[PDB]
């Protein structure tokens, strides 16, 4: 079902390098908490929809967030 | 344009008065030639007809190109000498040929045509300021930065693993401690 509870115990890593690059880019032009939070959320949900599509859970081993996700979401 | 200065009105005036004292402007180091035998040598030179050297052409050509392009971006600008013409190129060639006559040599030198270019450009920028500046001397880390910029022109990545960068730095001779310092600075500088 794709449900998550904080049937396999999966783990997830939020690669702090993409976080680094997003922080760098935002601190460059503006350095705003709202913008940074929102772009992080954006990349997160992009990876989310890709993972959903790859398995098709609909709406009723180990996960990560590559640099490429935040690259797209920020561009 | 006679900029009213002080050292000019000093030296020029002094030396005119010195002419009144000593009727020869030539000072301690000078070889003035009487106009008669001067004329003699000059005509002798005029009876030579040297030849254009084949090597300089490209350079000459390139000079023209330069003297062309700037002219366009200088048309409405300050130095409003408009759109240097092929006659300017031909005049440069003629000046080079005459200097080669002064060499009494039948092949024009690269220094010859370079002197001609110096003449044609000294005619210019003699209007105002007559000065320039230099900034790129230091370059103890900015040089590394420019090398990085060429590399970025190649690909354009802000990677987290530098192996061709360190190789090119070592080829450049700059040490790795200064390189790592600069990398620190630019990462903090957010690039």
């Amino acid at each position: 079902t794709g449900n998550a509870i904080l049937v396999r115990k999966v783990r997830l890593r939020m690669s702090a390098d993409a976080i680094e690059i997003a922080s760098r880019k935002v601190a460059s032009v503006s350095g705003d908490a709202r913008r940074a939070l929102k772009v992080c959320k954006r990349a997160a949900e992009i990876a989310e929809k890709h993972y959903m599509a790859k398995h098709g859970y609909g709406y009723d081993g180990v996960q990560t967030v590559h640099i490429t996700h935040v690259m797209k979401a920020l561009n | 344009l006679d900029i009213p200065s002080r050292d000019d009105d000093e030296k020029l005036a002094e030396h005119v008065t010195y002419v009144h004292m000593h009727n020869k402007q030539p000072d301690l180091d000078f070889t003035p030639v009487e106009p008669s035998k001067m004329r003699e040598y000059i005509a002798y030179a005029k009876t030579k007809r040297p030849v254009m050297s084949e090597a300089v052409n490209d350079y000459v050509v390139q000079a023209y190109i330069r003297l062309r392009q700037d002219s366009k971006r200088e048309m409405d600008s300050k130095f409003s000498f408009g759109q240097a013409t092929p006659r300017t190129l031909l005049g440069i060639i003629r000046l080079s040929q005459a200097l080669a006559k002064l060499r009494l040599a039948d092949m024009v030198d690269i220094d010859d045509v370079e002197e001609a270019l110096r003449l044609v450009r000294v005619s210019k920028e003699s209007l105002y300021q007559e000065t320039n500046k230099s900034k790129e001397d230091e370059s103890p880390t900015t040089k590394i930065f420019t090398i990085i910029k060429k590399m970025l022109q190649e690909t354009g990545k802000n990677t987290l693993s530098y192996e061709n960068i360190v190789k090119t730095v070592r080829l450049r001779g700059f040490t790795m401690l200064q390189l790592s310092n600069c990398i620190q600075e630019y990462s903090y500088l957010n690039v």
